[PDB]
């Protein structure tokens, strides 16, 4: 909805159409799995294929706040399919986390597929590179798929990491924390070891992405990148 | 089992354990519908599963489930219950219910509030049984209620005293005094305790006889004044005045004796117009005098032991008794059908006052069924649970057979081929008794195990045969152990060249002597040298089964692998007892012989919890220095209470235990100097 | 040892009460051969049990949760210590048995701090890499994404099995009927004939073989 949109603008975030249109390349965007549905089409997921300086990368993003309620099945699904294309084809994985409004009241059986998502991520290791870059608020087992990447990247005071929200904390060891401090950027950049790196905010993220992917190769069986040196 | 006969339709069994799988056996055997109440931790027990349908009576602890009589009330509403039976113990003498009984149109199995009534004490009971012209143990009638009275009363009865808590019973209230002196503080004492445990603060003085035998009489009644006694009962071997081995037919008494006593307690029970099945109990001199003391007026525990010598079933006399029909069985067509022998296998252990409870879960459970002529009454099963709440009985082990000899022999064998594993039990303490030299003679008094085991239950002194048969069998097995440890399946990449090893040289630590061992393999057949002595073992060698049969120099011998450890470490149960011993090879011993015996602290001064439980009161404070033979705390489980003294002086460093808490087995009560 | 040993004692050893515990060891020591089990970091991280133990003369290695520690909770050590010895057995043709009774991750600024994620990402990826035959048996819980941990049916799971008293939710779905509806286990079995279907799935799955895509070595989150 229109009125989703601004209140994520708000915030000084982008949608996840938007965010796909500045990592990739003008003009290069192919979508996948348009009319999927859980009533709404799209399952609050986006997933497609692109071209970054005209080499080929598989994308998917999230846009829980803005769009549907949960995770459903079809998100999954989604997110499986286009793993499997990029592993058949051989090319990078590239994954904007934003789990922001998603009920983790409203999981029917997800954890299916979360596991699901966490055999593609364990099969494609060491044969494509897989980047994720938190954008949103995670929580539950998703923190998991992030952590079994190979690169890791937040976004300063609008990102978070954890297992269990502030909440279940105070109830559980009685100790005031808030989310910031809990899961912030700077604590899984600084204390914990998680992320990678942070960045101030999404558009010098994206392209710092981009600058970032250029280095790596497409896949393991291609060599290291030679580029023009002067 | 005629099932033609008419008998209630429908019956309640309003107990647990043992007697209720029983008596619903009994029931299925005479085509009774069944029905059984349980708490909620008995939800799977034998008897809730064999019975048909099933109401819970309440949480676990038994004066809110077996003791709650508004919810058997309303169980017996709900499953138009027509008769109950209350086994033994719990509400098996309760007037209340037998009068609530009487107010609906549910019959009572057992005998009428009058008969109940009547022996519901000790002194008024005795009375009835004087004027009922029944010898009796000499004495002063009456309350006594001054000291005064007591030293007095025991002027004139005799030196040796003893103080009687009328009512209550099971083995309280109960004490020996052999002095004035010690007759009055017993008498202020035990006035104390009936304060405290019975509440009737109502006492008795009576002479105490020396070396006495408890003979039981097992009477019948109905409603149409017939009375009838099957034979004798013999259970001597008992320690804190609890029973562990029962005799049915008395090897003491002869046939006139034995005669009189039916006659006499026939007598007494028309006297009282018992119309149910009893038990009276008697006290034997040395020179066949007896008398009278106490009758239960219900099942007795040791009921099935009379069976094997009788062949009818006393659950269903009694239910065919509360249905209305008279005795098909007379005077006359009772006999003696051979000889029997019973055991109770409890769940405590026996190295401590001559058992110790414990609590714990069943990891593995076998009986004995194939066995000749064994019968097990239990109510367990594996993975059955023991609590901090019920009796701390196992099972009964019951062995008949033509005669003394042969029903002994049986015993043996099946006490031998029973497996408890999860929790410590007795049998060690059943074989030694029952193959005591005493016991199988016949001399046997009420003490025999305060006596013959003066400082308490030390275990089998095994003769020297007998050690080097244990040896030699701990070395067959580890020998075994070893070769099968070296079976592979075939590689076909790098064979396995197996050892060619002749003879295995061991050292065997055993106690605290060492001993050395050449064993020699040959098919299934072990050839064992142990200083000097020859010996062959031979067996399947299956090393998977729990029992393990070896015939030895043709003896043959069942034994059981408790534990095994690759340190060498075993524990084997050979002839009733359980022991540890130390298979290492003779370089390995030599080897061993330079390690240091560490820094181990074996100092003692710290006191620990053998009583899992509720431990209700602590005498001592952190700071205060013990002594020899002062008790340090009372801890209650399994229907009784008891305390444990330090035996030395120490100051108390700190104090863990509070009254009322909850102390498990083995946990440190309070620490010392 | 007859393979078809049936085990009656633990059909009663899980409490009905989900706050009471019970010890994961005794249905370890009743499972096994001769009930012989050697333990691996016995003192080290207790909330997680991991040994050697044989299945009809096989060997194999046995994973477990310890309701008895930590209410079988999985922590940093836990998974660390599960992990390496799943990579272990998996590396050298061993099969995997699993028991499963855990209510989820240890909650706590402790815990996050010092990195919680990364070592249950260890653990998934163990248990996820796995090419040896598995077979996993829920006992009593299985909560969130902590059921996902421990081999769940779409890591490559084998054979799954969940007992009577098993439950499987997502949040803190009361009874094992959603998983078996959506085929998340094989079967629910009784807890006397667990000894007989682990041994027939070992001799069924010792003849597994699967391929996957080539790679000098993959980026396990280490
Ligand atoms: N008058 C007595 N003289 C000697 N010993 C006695 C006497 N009365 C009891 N005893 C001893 O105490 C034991 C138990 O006695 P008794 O049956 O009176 O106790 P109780 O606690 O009332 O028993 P129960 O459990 O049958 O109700 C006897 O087996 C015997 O060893
Ligand atoms: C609670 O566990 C009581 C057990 C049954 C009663 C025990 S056993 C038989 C004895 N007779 C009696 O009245 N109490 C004793
Ligand atoms: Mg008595």
């Amino acid at each position: 909805g229109q009125r989703r949109i601004d209140a994520q603008h708000k915030r000084g975030k982008l949608t996840a159409r938007e965010r796909i249109s500045l990592l990739l390349d003008p003009g290069s965007f192919v979508e996948s799995d348009m009319f999927v549905e859980h009533k709404f089409p799209g399952d609050s997921v986006v997933t497609g294929r692109g071209r970054i300086n005209g080499r080929l990368v598989y994308v998917f993003s999230q846009d829980f706040t803005v769009f549907g309620g949960s995770l459903s099945g079809a998100h999954a699904q989604k997110i499986c399919k286009i793993m499997d294309q990029a592993i058949t084809v051989g090319a990078p994985v590239i994954g904007l986390n934003d789990s922001g409004g998603a009920q983790i009241q409203e999981g029917v059986e997800s954890l299916a597929g979360y596991a699901d998502i966490f055999l593609r991520n364990v099969t494609a290791s060491g044969v494509i590179p897989q980047i994720s870059l938190i954008m949103g608020p995670c929580a539950g087992g998703a923190v998991y798929s992030p952590a079994l990447t190979d690169f890791t990247f937040m976004v300063k005071d609008t990102s978070y990491l954890f297992i269990t929200g502030p909440d279940v904390v105070k109830s559980v060891t009685n100790e005031d924390v808030t989310q910031e401090e809990l899961g912030g950027a700077k604590t899984h950049t600084t204390m914990s070891g998680v992320a990678h790196r942070a960045f101030e905010n999404d558009v010098d993220a994206l392209c710092n992405l981009r600058d970032f992917f250029n280095y790596l190769p497409l896949s393991s069986q291609d060599p290291a990148p030679v580029r023009e040196c002067h | 089992y005629d099932p033609n006969e008419k008998t209630f339709d429908k019956i309640l069994v309003a107990n647990r354990g043992e007697i209720a799988c029983r008596v619903i056996r009994t029931c299925k055997k005479m085509g009774i519908k069944t029905v059984a109440i349980h708490s909620d931790v008995d939800a799977s027990s034998v008897h809730v599963k064999m019975a048909d349908e099933a109401v819970c009576v309440g949480p676990a602890p038994t004066s809110k489930s077996y003791l709650n009589m508004d919810a058997i009330m309303e169980a017996i509403k709900k499953t138009r219950a027509q008769a109950v039976h209350p086994g033994y113990g719990f509400l098996s003498e309760n007037k209340e219910f037998a009068r609530c009984l009487a107010a609906e149109d549910v019959v009572f199995i057992g005998p009428d509030t009058h008969a109940i009534q009547a022996m519901g004490d000790k002194i008024e009971s005795k009375l009835l049984a004087k004027k009922a012209e029944v010898n009796t143990i000499p004495g002063f009638d009456g309350v006594v209620k001054d000291a005064e009275e007591a030293v007095r009363i025991a002027r004139e009865i005799g030196y040796p005293v003893m103080i009687k808590a009328s009512a209550g019973g099971g083995g309280k209230g109960m004490r020996i005094a052999w002095d004035d002196e010690e007759t009055r503080d017993g008498f202020r004492l035990s006035s104390q305790e009936a304060a405290s445990s019975f509440g009737d603060d109502r006492l008795l003085i009576e002479k105490f006889i020396d070396n006495p035998r408890h003979i039981e009489i097992q009477v019948l009644g109905d409603k149409h004044g017939n009375a009838l006694w099957l034979n004798e009962r013999e259970c001597s071997i008992q320690r804190r005045n609890q029973k562990v081995v029962e005799e049915a037919p008395s090897i003491f008494l002869d046939a006139e004796t034995r005669r009189a006593m039916g006659e006499q307690a026939v007598a007494l029970a028309r006297a009282v117009k018992y119309s149910s099945a009893g038990t009276v109990e008697f006290l034997v001199d040395s020179k066949k005098n007896f008398y009278f003391l106490e009758m239960n007026t219900r099942l007795q525990v040791e009921h099935p032991v009379t069976e094997c010598i009788t062949g009818l079933d006393l659950v269903q006399e009694m239910i065919r008794v509360a249905k209305g029909y008279p005795l098909r069985h007379k005077q006359a067509d009772i006999r003696i059908n051979g000889w029997a022998v019973e055991c109770r296998v409890y769940a405590e252990d026996p190295y401590k006052s001559f058992g110790l409870p414990s609590i714990g879960r069943l990891s593995q459970y076998q009986e004995p069924l194939h066995l000749p002529g064994v019968r097990v009454d239990s109510g367990i099963q594996p993975g059955s649970d023991i609590s901090i709440y019920y009796d701390p009985m196992i099972s009964k082990l019951i062995t008949y057979g033509s005669d003394r000899t042969e029903a002994l022999k049986r015993m043996a064998d099946a006490l031998d081929n029973y497996v408890i594993r999860g929790v410590t039990h007795n049998i060690a303490l059943l074989r030694e008794v029952i193959i005591n030299s005493r016991f199988v003679k016949g001399d046997i008094s009420t003490k025999f195990l305060s006596d013959v085991y003066p400082d308490g239950f030390k275990g089998h002194m095994l003769t020297k045969s007998e050690k080097n048969q244990l040896l030699a069998i701990a070395s067959s097995l580890f020998v075994a152990f070893q070769l099968r440890a070296q079976h592979f399946q075939e590689n076909s990449r790098m064979p396995v060249i197996k050892p060619d090893i002749a003879n295995w040289e061991l050292s065997v630590k055993l106690h605290d002597k060492v001993h050395t061992v050449v064993a020699s393999n040959n098919g299934s057949v072990f050839s064992v040298e142990v200083d000097g002595s020859k010996l062959n073992v031979t067996s399947t060698w299956n090393l998977a089964s729990p029992l393990l049969s070896v015939s030895v120099d043709g003896t043959q011998r069942t034994v059981q692998c408790l534990s095994r450890e690759a340190g060498g470490n075993m524990s084997i149960q050979f002839l009733g007892t359980v022991y540890k011993v130390n298979i290492l090879t003779r370089l390995a011993a030599e080897l061993n012989k330079f390690m240091l015996e560490k820094v181990t602290e074996d100092t003692s001064s710290v006191l620990r919890s053998p009583m899992p439980g509720v431990v209700v009161a602590v005498s001592v404070k952190p700071g205060d220095a013990v002594a020899e033979g002062q008790e340090i705390c009372v801890i209650e489980a399994m229907k009784m209470q008891n305390s444990m003294t330090a035996g030395k002086t120490g100051t108390v460093k700190s104090v863990h235990c509070q009254a009322g808490d909850t102390v498990g087995e083995g946990d440190l009560l309070v620490e010392l100097e | 040892d007859p393979s078809d040993r049936l085990v009656p004692e633990l059909d009663t050893i899980v409490p009905l009460e989900s706050t009471k515990a019970y010890n994961m060891v005794d249905i370890i020591h009743s499972v096994v051969d001769e009930r012989e089990f050697f333990e691996i970091m016995p003192n080290y991280a207790k909330n997680i049990i991991v040994g050697f133990a044989r299945m009809n003369g096989r060997t194999v290695g046995i994973v477990g949760n310890q309701p008895k520690v930590a209410s079988g909770c999985l922590d940093i050590n836990s998974s660390v210590k599960g992990a390496r010895f799943v990579r272990f057995c998996d590396a050298f043709n061993i099969p995997l048995i699993t028991f499963v009774d855990v209510p989820g991750f240890l909650p706590g600024t402790a815990q996050e701090y010092g990195g919680i994620i990364r070592h249950g990402a260890k653990l998934l990826y163990a248990f996820a890499e796995a090419t040896v035959p598995k077979v996993t048996v829920i006992t009593r819980k299985a909560y969130g994404g902590a059921y996902d941990v421990m081999s769940s049916k779409h890591l490559c799971g084998d054979t799954n099995y969940a007992w009577p008293t098993a439950e499987i939710a997502v949040m803190g779905f009361a009874n094992p009927f959603p998983a078996a509806v959506r085929g998340f286990v094989d079967d629910i079995i009784q807890p006397s004939s667990t000894r007989a279907r682990i041994c027939c799935d070992l001799d069924v799955l010792a003849s597994k073989k699967v391929q996957r895509p080539w790679r000098k070595h993959a980026n396990i989150p280490l």
